[PDB]
């Protein structure tokens, strides 16, 4: 879905508009002898505020067998934290340290 | 922002009330110990995901 | 004869004693051994703390052995090519210089 | 938070750099004795290096845990490094740069914008320094700061192969690294160091002052000289074994003089563009920090 | 029945590297 | 009885992983498992492939 | 003679050079201990035979 900086500039003011962005982590090197590029890729519109606030995992594959690839990211620990039920019965994460 | 609100109300009416569905009693040296600690004696087979 | 022989006998005699004659194969058919640093191969070493004997230097046969591989085809690429761009002039190329 | 010692993080056996030397373990200063160098008709000489931009990047919140200690070992050392000059790792880096930021560096190396208090983390004042200089390795790329890539390795010269009157000097012939090796010796060796806790030796480098930092320098010298080392099999124009009597030499000529190269080879880690700008840029605040 | 013998040696399954278009690592 | 309630057995969430994939990268070494490992984990190992 | 000969020339000329073929990585609570211990995380589905 594509995007000219004519409709960026002249849309309503209160219409949603649907952007989409990349995540290039998963892109694979280039051969060797794949012929040079002269030409320049280039970009305009960028968010302002972190997209992806939704994310909980990312590039699920290795960097080398056993490196992690960079911009990565592991599931975070409070998803993984069946904790217990408070006296009350409230839902509560695992203490942490102690006590 | 309606959306929101409709999240919102369908979850303040969410009357569910959960029945054990059909579980199993993995026989424990069947698992790997990394499951087998996690486990706890029975689960639905409907496990989900984690 | 029987040079080749690495086993014989694979049989019970009585259960559990070993028939007159049998032959378990030689230590040297199991000992996977590790690399030299030069990339040959290696028995274990024996006790402590000598070094392992290279495989190929005794006359033991080993069917354990590490190889090393490419993890996958590397005839996979594109193949190189070039852009040739021959002289303007054929007159005013300078051949001399030696 | 782990107090950090007059020392330095990196008195602490928890920090300890070593490296296997045909796989057992041992100091990178028991390595380093191993080298021998043979000089050339050609002369580097040690410019000085042009002083850091004081602008760091933007402290813009980033979603997760930036893991920053990875991100630079493998920029360094790694092997075929990836996404090395992406902004926002340094971005959170320069968030550890404010007076008095919640994000944390935990001795793991990642930064957690929680104050995470089940993870052990380094005294945030030291953070404070040593971010408000490596942050700048976010400029990397950018044209206005891109880094000496060339003159910078004279001084990597120097630092490793350069004898004592040399670097009293400031200028060496340029030399042609020799050493026993093994099959995948520099590969090997850039394996051990990638795995390197760095960013106590950086924090170090960064956080302490007078007679304690001089006492580092001194005490860690060898360390630095290995990493020095991996960067300059990475930049060595040509490596080859030689075979002396049955010892296998590994010879890396030359020393001290980046080739630019950047297609992969055999012998060695090899830089991307965007690993010489990172590894230069490196080079520039590490140097500049060493000098004081 | 009569008693009887048998031969097996182990057998070849070398075979030229298979092209996988599929990459392992980023 | 009023039907105040809605019994129900193996419940949705209010959220759920979704999930993009590159198809193109794959671990040549194929992982084997026990069955019941295997039916427990296994929609977890699908969903991140 | 002649074939100690050849023998020794297709040896002289072996330009083979492996590649990993089709490998498998058991998951250890599968395989008894005796075989998990010679066992290395992978290895070719064929064997062949120690």
């Amino acid at each position: 879905q594509h995007v000219d900086a004519e409709s960026i500039m002249t849309a309503p003011k209160g219409k949603l508009f649907h952007l989409q962005f990349m995540d290039g982590l998963l892109r694979p090197e280039p051969s060797a002898f794949d012929p040079p590029a002269s030409g320049e890729d280039m970009r305009l519109i960028y968010p302002l505020q972190p997209i992806s606030v939704a994310r909980s995992m990312r590039a699920i594959v290795n960097h080398n067998e056993v490196d992690r690839p960079r911009g990565a990211v592991a599931p975070s620990s409070y998803e993984m934290d069946t904790g217990t039920l408070s006296r009350n019965g409230d839902l509560l994460y695992s203490p942490v340290a102690n006590g | 922002v309606s959306g929101l609100l409709m999240v919102l109300f369908k979850v303040m009416t969410d009357n569910r009330l959960v029945i054990v569905g059909e579980t199993t009693t993995p026989m424990s040296n069947t698992l790997s110990t990394v499951v087998n600690n996690v486990l706890r004696t029975t689960y639905h087979n409907n496990v989900g995901v984690n | 004869i029987s040079v080749a022989r690495s086993m014989r006998a694979i049989v019970n005699h009585n259960e559990v004693d070993r028939p007159r004659g049998a032959v378990a194969p030689s230590s040297y058919e199991m000992d996977t051994g590790t690399l030299s640093r030069n990339g040959d191969l290696l028995y274990s070493p024996v006790a402590n703390g000598q070094v392992g004997i290279p495989k190929l230097e005794v006359d033991h046969i080993s069917f354990s052995n590490v190889v090393s591989m490419m993890t996958a085809n590397i005839r996979t690429g594109d193949d190189m090519a070039v852009e040739r761009v021959n002289p303007d002039d054929v007159r005013a190329i300078n051949i001399r210089n030696a | 938070m782990l107090q950090q010692p007059t020392g330095g993080y990196t008195t602490l056996e928890q920090f300890a750099f070593t490296i296997r030397n045909d796989g057992t373990n041992a100091t990178p200063t028991q390595f380093l004795q191993l080298l021998s160098y043979e000089a050339t008709e050609n002369e580097l000489v040690k410019k000085t290096i042009p002083t850091p931009e004081t602008h760091l990047p933007s402290a813009r919140n980033v979603p997760g845990n930036v893991y920053i200690e990875d991100a630079i070992t493998q920029a360094l050392f790694g092997i075929s490094a990836q996404n090395v000059n992406a902004h926002g790792y340094f971005s959170r880096l320069s968030a550890l740069a404010l007076p008095n930021t919640s994000a944390r560096l935990g001795l793991d190396g990642v930064i957690y914008n929680s104050e995470t208090i089940n993870i052990p983390f380094y005294d945030p004042a030291a953070v404070a320094n040593f971010a408000a200089t490596y942050a700048k390795l976010g400029n990397a790329s950018t044209p206005r700061y891109r880094a000496d890539m060339i003159d910078i390795y004279a001084h990597v010269g120097l630092e490793l192969a350069g004898t004592d009157a040399e670097r009293a000097a400031g200028v060496m012939p340029v030399k042609r690294a020799k050493f026993d090796s093994w099959e995948g010796s520099l590969i090997s060796l850039s394996r051990d160091v990638v795995n390197w806790k760095i960013l106590a030796f950086l924090i170090d480098l960064c956080s302490l002052e007078g007679e304690a930092l001089r006492a580092f320098k001194t005490r860690n010298r060898d360390v630095f000289r290995m990493m020095l080392f991996i960067m300059s099999t990475a930049v060595a124009a040509n490596v080859v074994n030689r075979k002396v009597t049955k010892r296998v030499d590994r010879v890396l000529e030359y020393i001290g003089v980046n080739s630019m190269r950047t297609a992969g080879r055999t012998a060695t880690i090899t830089y991307d563009l965007s690993r010489h700008e990172f590894a230069a840029k490196f080079l520039q605040l590490t140097f500049t920090r060493w000098n004081a | 029945k009569i008693a009887t013998a048998s031969s097996a040696r182990q057998a070849d399954v070398e075979k030229p590297a298979d092209v996988t278009f599929t990459i392992e690592n980023v | 009885l009023s039907d105040d309630f809605k019994q129900i057995s193996d419940p949705k969430g209010y959220l759920t992983y979704s999930v993009k994939y590159e198809d193109q990268f794959t671990k040549k070494d194929k992982l084997r498992a026990s069955e019941a490992d295997d039916r427990i984990v296994g929609p977890t190992v699908n969903l991140f492939k």
